[PDB]
RNA sequence: CUGAAAGCAUCUAAGCGGGAAACUUGCCUCAAGAUGAGAUCUCACUGGGAACUUGAUUCCCCUGAAGGGCCGUCGAAGAC
RNA sequence: UGUCGGCUCAUCACAUCCUGGGGCUGAAGCCGGUCCCAAGGGUAUGGCUGUUCGCCAUUUAAAGUGGUACGCGAGCUGGG
RNA sequence: AGGGAAACAACCCAGACCGCCAGCUAAGGUCCCAAAGUUGUGGUUAAGUGGUAAACGAUGUGGGAAGGCUUAGACAGCUA
């Protein structure tokens, strides 16, 4: 863990392997990360090194930010990402790219999830339905009961209802790094990966691995 | 072990001893004349 | 002839430094609670704050009696069904030594906005050293 | 109120409140609990020597 | 209290420091015991030994015995060390002993390996006995323990590790 | 395990160990309105006058930056 | 102050059904009996009947016992 | 009605004509919330007993009045 790259999911594909199995994949494509501020415990606490990468137009980079990416000769990119590294040494201009990663070798991918507006329990919580004929009155996917009678005679904190199934960030475990393509920046996983086509991704060792 | 609420001597060998503030019989003996509670 | 009262705009504080070191739990807390409160001064009207500030150094040593040390219990809800949460003396001391005292003091104090402006004024440490030295607090023998 | 006010003041001279209101009664001395108050607040001097003559009468 | 009123009789060979309560035994073929006592506790050097209490107290007055018996086995220990004996019964139990290894395979699908910490040393004379050594009671008699835990005695047959000693009850298959 | 009170025995009274899906972490997410409101890097603003109830004061003129918003083209973001 | 059963959604106790750790056994092994510690997570589908229950058929590691207005009709049904 | 019993018609104290920024007491109390003894002397408890309980069980510990053996060797150990 502790340390890794910053890209785009690109999408899926398939390679087939010699002995005809297909390995689903998706692309990842890392453009050189460049290393932005060192942070260590006798400056800030803890310990971690901030990056940036991309491009961005000199008119969305304000004052304060395009001063904060020439102390170090970096040049503006889009997003500021940190990695809360363990004992490392990297200064402030350095490149980190794909070349960190090997074939094997499970990583972690953390992405932010395609976003479903306003979902109800069934999408959500994968709730049941009543029943849709003996009777039933503009009763079919609603929820039902949500509580007891006088006894606590309230809803309980944490309830499953209905309410936006999230863009939120998750981090999907344990993916086979299938291929890297130092040349051409790329860095194809075996799986899914969280988010949708252009989105940004972590992506960093394995948490747990083990076996 | 026997769990009851009056424990006492089986037989010559038993030993009531108290560990933990708990009153236990423990026998060289037969191994089946252990008690707790009591 | 009125009866004097105090006027939250001229009234007189002082720093202190307690040293946690050896004390019961329970007998050091009560005296920290009285000085909080200005009960130790003729101007203390019981609608003002002109309590002193207390400042407790070494707040790990503190101890208790008997077998509280491994029995005595924290207890607190989050809200959620099932919530219940515990922590005993002993492990506290080695989590959050900080949150012993000032726990004890809390539950001696009123409560109300008053009584949360007198805890206002109390600072617990862990170390032998607080970073209070520009106040120069003085030496308070329990 | 007077008497949580002349706790405090009689404790600084070194003495109780009830250990106080003992000696007091003891010597002859029957000024209220609304004038001792008052001297314990402003005239400290004075509460001073009330004080000294309540332990004085050996209570 | 019959045991805290007997004597230690320190053997010929040993040399006693006594700085404060804290107390020391030194000797041959290993050396260096040391503890302190309760400060509800006498020790009165001469050309031998004594203990007192300096209360009345009941706590005072048992562990006046617990400190007898613990400097006579810090005195036997410098100059006699300690010994314990293990045996293996049943078939395909043997136990080599390797420098600070001690192998043991007692019918496991894996055979184990036990460590033995500074001071203690064993050596097994047969491959069905071990010979656990050191200076100090509670540690050669927690080890010689450690070693007995991985296969305690059955009453069937007797299979597993005894100590030399010890009586293992008996029976039949109904 | 060592060990007495209670010459023995004894896991306990002083001392030292092993031990479970329960407990605290380890895994994932939210999280300084944690009013106890934390920390880091960088950026901006460097004029006069009057009245006083004489300093965290009031008014007048000039100057309004870093930046934010309105607006428009939209979006795998979205009931607004 | 709308009363049985079904449906949807649950929440807690432990007097534990399974999984976890142990003592005794009239415990050889594979199986069991009984008691102690343990509430983290799980814990059937159908035929008959308005049924809860029950009895059958075939499964499962197991098909726990209870409190919550015998939980739940300003959430549904309406067979009794 | 007022004070106490946390809150608490029927329990304890006590029966409100009105005003006072005066004093003494009852029940109940005097470490902090919260008015008043971290008061003095002699003991008991280690159970947070105090701050919920029965038959029954136990070398928990304080006090008391008497017994049986015992330097002709008592009681535990150890050797026949
Ligand atoms: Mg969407
Ligand atoms: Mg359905
Ligand atoms: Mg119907
Ligand atoms: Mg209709
Ligand atoms: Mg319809
Ligand atoms: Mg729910
Ligand atoms: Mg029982
Ligand atoms: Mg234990
Ligand atoms: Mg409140
Ligand atoms: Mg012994
Ligand atoms: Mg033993
Ligand atoms: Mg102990
Ligand atoms: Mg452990
Ligand atoms: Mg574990
Ligand atoms: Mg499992
Ligand atoms: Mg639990
Ligand atoms: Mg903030
Ligand atoms: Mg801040
Ligand atoms: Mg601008
Ligand atoms: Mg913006
Ligand atoms: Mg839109
Ligand atoms: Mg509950
Ligand atoms: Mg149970
Ligand atoms: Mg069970
Ligand atoms: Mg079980
Ligand atoms: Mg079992
Ligand atoms: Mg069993
Ligand atoms: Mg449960
Ligand atoms: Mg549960
Ligand atoms: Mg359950
Ligand atoms: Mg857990
Ligand atoms: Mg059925
Ligand atoms: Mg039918
Ligand atoms: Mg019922
Ligand atoms: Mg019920
Ligand atoms: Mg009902
Ligand atoms: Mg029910
Ligand atoms: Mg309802
Ligand atoms: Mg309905
Ligand atoms: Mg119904
Ligand atoms: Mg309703
Ligand atoms: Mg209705
Ligand atoms: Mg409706
Ligand atoms: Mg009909
Ligand atoms: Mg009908
Ligand atoms: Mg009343
Ligand atoms: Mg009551
Ligand atoms: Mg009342
Ligand atoms: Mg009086
Ligand atoms: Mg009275
Ligand atoms: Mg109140
Ligand atoms: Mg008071
Ligand atoms: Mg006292
Ligand atoms: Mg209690
Ligand atoms: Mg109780
Ligand atoms: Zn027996």
């Amino acid at each position: 863990m502790t340390i890794g790259v910053v890209g785009r999911k690109c999408g899926m594909t398939r390679i087939f392997t010699e002995e005809g199995v297909s390995i689903p994949v998706t692309v990842i494509e890392v453009e050189p990360n460049r290393v932005t501020q060192f942070k260590t415990e006798e400056t800030d606490g803890y310990r971690a090194v901030q990056v940036t990468a991309g491009e961005r137009r000199a008119s969305r980079v304000t004052k304060a930010q395009a001063g904060h990416f020439a102390k170090a000769n970096v040049a503006a990119g889009r997003g500021v990402w940190e990695f809360r590294l363990g004992e490392e040494q990297y200064a402030a201009g350095d490149q980190i790219t794909v070349d960190l990663f090997q074939a094997g070798q499970m990583v972690d991918v953390t992405g932010e999830s395609k976003g479903k507006g306003f979902a109800g329990t069934i999408k959500r919580w994968n709730f049941r339905g009543q029943d849709n004929t003996h009777g039933n009155s503009v009763s079919h996917r609603v929820p039902g009961s949500i509580g007891q009678c006088q006894t606590p005679g309230r809803v309980f904190k944490g309830k499953k209802m209905s309410g936006h199934l999230g863009a939120e960030r998750v981090t999907v475990q344990s993916l086979e790094i299938v291929r890297v393509d130092a040349e051409r920046n790329l860095l194809l996983v075996k799986g899914a990966v969280p988010g949708a086509t252009g989105g940004d991704v972590i992506v960093r060792p394995a948490a747990k691995a083990r076996g | 072990m026997k769990v009851r609420a009056s424990v006492k001597k089986l037989c010559r060998n038993c030993k009531i001893i108290r560990r933990d503030g708990i009153v236990r019989v423990i026998c060289s003996a037969e191994p089946r004349h252990k008690q707790r509670q009591g | 002839m009125k009866t004097y009262t105090a006027k939250p705009e001229t009234v007189q504080r002082d720093w202190f430094v307690v040293d946690a070191a050896g004390q019961t739990l329970g007998r050091l807390a009560t005296e920290i609670a009285r000085r909080l409160r200005g009960k130790h001064k003729p101007e203390y009207t019981p609608h003002v704050d002109t309590g002193d500030y207390i400042v407790v150094i070494n707040a790990e040593q503190v101890r208790v009696t008997g077998a509280k040390t491994t029995d005595k219990m924290y207890y607190h809800h989050s809200g959620f069904p099932g919530g219940i949460k515990s922590i005993n003396f002993e492990k506290l001391i080695a989590k959050a030594p900080e949150r012993v005292i000032e726990t004890a003091v809390k539950g001696m104090l009123p409560k109300n906005p008053l009584g949360r402006d007198m805890y206002r004024k109390l600072k617990v440490y862990k170390g032998a050293s607080h970073p209070h030295t520009a106040q120069q607090p003085q030496e308070l023998k329990i | 109120l007077w008497i949580a006010r002349i706790n405090a003041g009689a404790r600084q001279n070194g003495l109780s409140y009830s250990r106080l209101i003992a000696g007091l009664k003891k010597a002859a001395i029957e000024i209220d609990r609304k004038v001792l108050a008052d001297l314990a607040v402003n005239e400290k001097a004075a509460f001073t020597a009330i004080v000294e003559k309540a332990k004085a009468s050996l209570a | 209290s019959r045991v805290a009123k007997n004597p230690v009789k320190l053997p010929a060979g040993v040399e006693i420091k006594l700085a404060g309560q804290q107390l020391s035994i030194k000797g041959a073929k290993g050396a260096l015991e040391l503890k302190v006592h309760p400060s509800v506790e006498v020790i009165q050097d001469s050309g031998e030994l004594r203990f007192a209490a300096r209360n009345g107290d009941q706590q005072t007055r048992a562990m006046a015995g617990t400190t007898r018996a613990l400097v006579n086995n810090m005195v036997v220990g410098v100059s006699q060390g300690f010994e314990r004996k293990l045996q293996l019964v049943g078939v395909g139990y043997k136990a080599q002993a390797k420098g600070q290894v001690l192998s043991l395979s007692l019918g496991f699908s894996h055979p184990v390996d036990y460590e033995l910490p500074a001071g203690i040393v064993a050596e097994t004379p047969s491959q069905t006995d071990i010979l656990i050594k050191g200076i100090d009671k509670q540690l050669v008699g927690q080890v010689a323990a450690e070693i007995r835990d991985f296969r305690p005695p059955e009453p069937y047959k007797g299979k597993g590790v005894r100590y030399a000693d010890e009586v293992v009850r008996r029976k039949e298959a109904k």
